[PDB]
RNA sequence: CGGGGCGGACUGUCCCCAGUGCGCCCCGGGCGGGUCGCGCC
RNA sequence: GGAGCAGAAGGGCAAAAGCUCGCUUGAUCUUGAUUUUCAGUACGAAUACAGACCGUGAAAGCGGGGCCUCACGAUCCUUC
RNA sequence: GUCUACGGCCAUACCACCCUGAACGCGCCCGAUCUCGUCUGAUCUCGGAAGCUAAGCAGGGUCGGGCCUGGUUAGUACUUGGAUGGGAGACCGCCUGGGAAUACCGGGUGCUGUAGGCUU
């Protein structure tokens, strides 16, 4: 059926992805990007754990919702149903070729999709409560097992899913420069018009 | 493999620059260019009549035949292992002139004005120029105040 | 809040705007490119074209060639100048664009000193004439016709200035079909019409209907007629009269005016501190209003 | 008084084109007579109108003769419009006002103003459409130094509805 | 970090309002570069 | 310009090179030079000129085929 | 201090909206006898001068959008040359030189040629 990982591991062939250029290829196997409580809002959610490469390689989209179901498993029967919400950073754009079951004509057909990723890079990211950091440790680490390479744990400095710190996010919501909106946050910087500092500081 | 068309692999360089299309500016079609001078080679793709072929686009020669829109130019080519002069007709939507030839045209009338200078007043001064030279000892204030400590930062994992 | 916005901010990052004459409506860079461009085996020759320009009161003349700084007018004549002799009234007219070419042919060559040869037509009637170059002389001042805009019909005042210039005796190239006396069917050229065109008696024709069809629509039309009481006749001769002054004395000479004061007539441009002050003053003007409630 | 009598030499809203037009799904004689009822109406030659597009579903090919139209401006328009006006007995009721002050109606009958009724000549209606203009729109279609006319020199909905009404007496925003 | 007398424009504290830049010269403070500089080490 | 420019794709193009009219046959007759592949041979294709005769336009100009990159063929023999 | 005519560079010049405009000018504007064009003197062409800055145009404004130019990003990413360097590999560190680009934060917002006007 599928080959075995090991020989798609690497990276070596130029991206691939499917276009005008590349017809006829499989749908990947992971569909869905965002689990769990995705409307939760931006401070119900303010500690972020991420699973970061540390390998320069390409993972599988099986591998990849192998990962996803496993870590959304353990989340669940640990931190309850709506208590998270986990986003895989990682796409599956790469397509990967087969040649036919000699050497002449031996350009090879799509056969599946794999995410390239780099060294520094989050494959996997879970945000939850401040209370909840073990379990989003355990995790990560046991969604780490379904990877071929190498992967650490990592606790963001960063307030969630955003990109400001956990430190100056609480004052800069207060001074309204970053005014919350769905699971992320706009930043307000102050060149715009006054009339859009009036609808808002007010 | 590939082909052997006049226009192959010339996708970015006969293209426009961006927010550059359109009309061509004028200026370009009123410069005067005298047989025995330096110009570059560049080819616009705006204009398809006179063009220069790609291995002469970017190149530099030298005027030695003026017409009505288009000048004769020679290069030199470098075909496998030896270097030839060829003779383009290439149009001035197409060329530019050599800023190279006027710097050292300008110092040539300095160097001339200077020896005369030097001549008529009785002095020797120098007229070449040297390649950068080392670098004069010198004096360093610290104004009273220390020199700050730097020193190498511990690792942090951000990104 | 419904349809997509087309000048959106992908829109303004790759907008290319035009040249800004284009974009102002007053120069095409096509006709340019092919008027005003020497041959490069010419090397230095300046190339002369007579830009001809009719504004809603008045007509404009100019002689220019091209350098790379921009253009260099040499020679220049206006319908606003020309009532220092003979007409007062009846500017920007196909009569006031021929005494306006021929000023400016005149003005030119006589600047040039070769007014004593050259004298074109001192005679105005109607028909093709060139100029040639006498042996022994210098030559015919030769020169192309910017028409800019103008769309080139049968009877257009550019065609008017140009006559006015070829009759100077200036050496433009052209041909009698875009003249008022030209017949399209026959494709006849009559040129009594047109000296009737360059005496502007078809002005005068309906200076006379108008007179024997009513009173207070013809002064009405005419109002600046009665004012230097230009009867329908006359009218011819006082251009005759015109083109003699033009012939007589074309040098122009333009008069001083220094005694002026340096008053500011716009608005300065407002400084980096003003602009900070005035939406900081702003904020606090709002906030000391929420605080009114 | 003194505040609103300064913009009234050069900001009145006065008749730009009438836009008259039949569009019929067929050509020939009946194109003809809708072309004789467009010059006993106007005094004027009217003017062919092709199809763009072949469409077969009602059924017309490309390179077509579909509509006759025309177009009439001044004195003469002004006095037709009163016809339409006063077959229309001066209510057109809410919404025939487009967002750039122009407007219009069909009239579904002819005869009834202005001509008297040929027994050649069929029997066909015909649409109206007014584009409303000021002194100084046509910047937009001069050809030497175009330009755009300018923000507050534009037309509304709400100043269109308002010179209508000033100038013809009518109705706008019936009982519904 | 600034003080005196003349010129515009801003602010929802506009008669009793406030604050900003620019033009004249008078000064006030501190910093640097050239000066037979001038001494001293 | 997200349209179109005969077709593959790329480039180019807006009072254009697109669309609609008007007039035409520079898709004609000639010698050489050049570029492209290149051995710096040929063909094919192309680019600057020059000499005629013309077309168009008020004119400057533009035009010796197709907006550019493809669309084609020695000796010998036959035919005009 | 500005404007017309023709421009050069071709957004610091564009776009959106708001305010001001003395004098010349540029326009809007009035008309269709002639020239010439239209279904339509709306456009084009012609003949004017009662009114007007409403509009175009110009100048200014906007914690404006774009654009231009700096800082930051960052000596980061990438990279020339070197090693009997590391690591099972994937890749990574060092030596010798070069060295970016977003996000984010400032400042700016048309210069100018020839000819001819107005501004006491
Ligand atoms: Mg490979
Ligand atoms: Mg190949
Ligand atoms: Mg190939
Ligand atoms: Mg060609
Ligand atoms: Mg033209
Ligand atoms: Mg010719
Ligand atoms: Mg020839
Ligand atoms: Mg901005
Ligand atoms: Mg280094």
């Amino acid at each position: 059926g599928r080959r075995p990982a090991r020989c798609y591991r690497y990276c070596k062939n130029k991206p691939y992805p499917k276009s005008r250029f590349c017809r006829g290829v499989p749908d990947a196997k992971i569909r869905i990007f965002d689990l769990g409580r995705k409307k939760a809002k931006v401070d119900e959610f303010p500690l972020g754990g991420h699973m970061v490469s540390d390998e320069y390689e390409q993972l599988s989209s099986e591998a990849l919702e192998a990962a996803r179901i496993c870590a959304n498993k353990y989340m669940v029967k640990s931190c309850g149903r709506d208590g998270f919400h986990m986003r895989v950073r990682l796409h599956p754009f790469h397509v990967i070729r087969i040649n036919k079951m000699g050497m002449r004509g031996a350009f090879g057909k799509p056969q599946g999709t794999v995410a390239r990723v780099h060294i520094g890079q989050v494959i996997m990211s879970i945000r939850t409560k401040l209370q909840n950091e073990e379990h989003v440790i355990e995790a990560l680490r046991r969604a780490k097992f379904k990877f071929p390479g190498r992967q650490k744990i990592h606790i963001s400095k960063k307030w969630g899913f955003t990109k400001f710190n956990a430190d100056e996010f609480e004052d800069m919501v207060a001074k309204k420069c970053l005014i919350p909106d769905g699971c992320g946050v706009k930043y307000v910087p102050s060149h715009g018009p006054l009339d859009k500092w009036r609808v808002l500081h007010s | 493999t590939n082909t052997k068309g006049k226009r192959r692999g010339t996708r970015y360089m006969f293209s426009r620059p961006f927010r550059k299309h359109g009309v061509v500016p004028l200026a370009t079609y009123m410069r005067i260019y005298k047989k025995g001078d330096i110009v570059d080679i560049k080819g616009m793709g705006t204009v398809q009549k006179g063009m220069p072929h790609k291995c002469y686009h970017g190149k530099t020669g030298r005027v030695y035949n003026v017409t009505q829109h288009a000048v004769g130019i020679v290069v030199n080519k470098q075909v496998k292992g030896k270097i030839l002069a060829k003779r383009i007709n290439v149009r001035i939507e197409h060329i530019k002139h050599s800023k190279s030839r006027d710097s050292f045209l300008k110092r040539v009338k300095e160097n001339d004005q200077k020896k005369k200078e030097a001549k008529e007043k009785g002095t020797w001064v120098q007229l070449k120029r040297q390649p950068a030279p080392p670098r004069e000892a010198h004096f360093v204030r610290t104004n009273g105040k220390e020199p700050e400590l730097l020193e190498p930062i511990p690792y942090e994992f951000m990104a | 809040g419904f349809v997509k916005v087309v000048k959106n901010k992908a829109y303004f990052k790759r907008y290319q705007v035009k040249f800004r004459r284009r974009r102002e409506g007053k120069t095409d860079y096509y006709a340019r490119k092919r008027l005003v461009i020497q041959d490069k085996n010419k090397y230095n020759t300046p190339k002369y074209r007579m830009i001809v320009r009719v504004t809603n009161r008045d007509i404009i003349c100019q002689i220019a060639y091209a350098r790379i700084e921009g253009d260099m007018i040499v020679c220049a004549a206006y319908a606003h100048e020309l009532p220092k002799y003979g007409v007062k009234v009846g500017l920007t007219n196909y009569a006031a664009a021929y005494c306006t070419g021929l000023l400016l042919a005149r003005r030119l060559l006589n600047r040039f000193g070769m007014d004593k040869i050259y004298e074109g037509q001192v005679e105005v009637t109607g028909d093709e004439y060139n100029v040639e170059s006498i042996d022994g002389q210098p030559g015919a001042f030769t020169c192309y016709l910017d028409a800019g805009l103008a769309r080139t019909t049968t009877g257009n005042k550019v065609f008017g200035a140009l006559k006015g210039a070829v009759d100077g005796g200036l050496s433009i190239p052209h041909s009698t079909k875009r003249f008022p006396g030209y017949d399209s069917e026959s494709k006849e050229f009559n040129a009594e019409v047109h000296r009737k065109h360059i005496m502007g008696q078809n002005v005068a024709d309906y200076m006379r209907y108008l007179m024997e069809e009513d009173e207070d629509a013809y002064k009405k039309q005419f109002s600046q007629y009665i004012k230097n009481s230009v009867t329908p006749d006359m009218m011819e001769e006082m251009y005759k009269k015109a083109h003699a002054a033009i012939r007589e004395n074309p040098v122009y000479e333009k008069k001083p005016k220094k005694e002026v004061k340096k008053k500011r007539w716009n608005r300065p441009k407002m400084s980096l501190a003003q602009k900070k002050d005035r939406v900081a003053q702003k904020k606090a003007s709002f906030l000391r209003a929420q605080e009114r409630a | 008084q003194d505040q609103g009598e300064k913009e009234n030499p050069m900001r009145e809203l006065r008749i730009r084109k009438l836009c008259l037009n039949i569009c019929v799904g067929e050509s020939g004689d009946r194109l003809t007579r809708a072309a004789k009822v467009l010059e006993q109406l106007t005094g004027q030659t009217p003017v062919f109108s092709k199809a763009r597009y072949t469409v077969r579903s009602f059924g017309i090919r490309r390179n077509e003769k579909i509509a006759v139209h025309c177009t009439v401006r001044g004195a003469k328009a002004e006095e037709i419009l009163e016809k339409g006006l006063k077959v229309r007995e001066y209510e057109l009721r809410k919404n025939n006002f487009s967002d750039t002050g122009n407007f219009g109606f069909g009239i579904q009958e002819h005869i009834d103003l202005g001509i008297k009724y040929d027994p050649s000549i069929g029997i066909y209606g015909l649409d109206f459409y007014v584009v409303l203009g000021r002194p100084g729109f046509s910047i937009a279609d001069k050809k030497r130094r175009t330009g755009c006319i300018g923000a507050k020199h534009r037309i509304s909905k709400e100043e269109a509805m308002r010179w209508f009404q000033q100038k013809y007496d009518g109705i706008i925003l019936p009982g519904k």
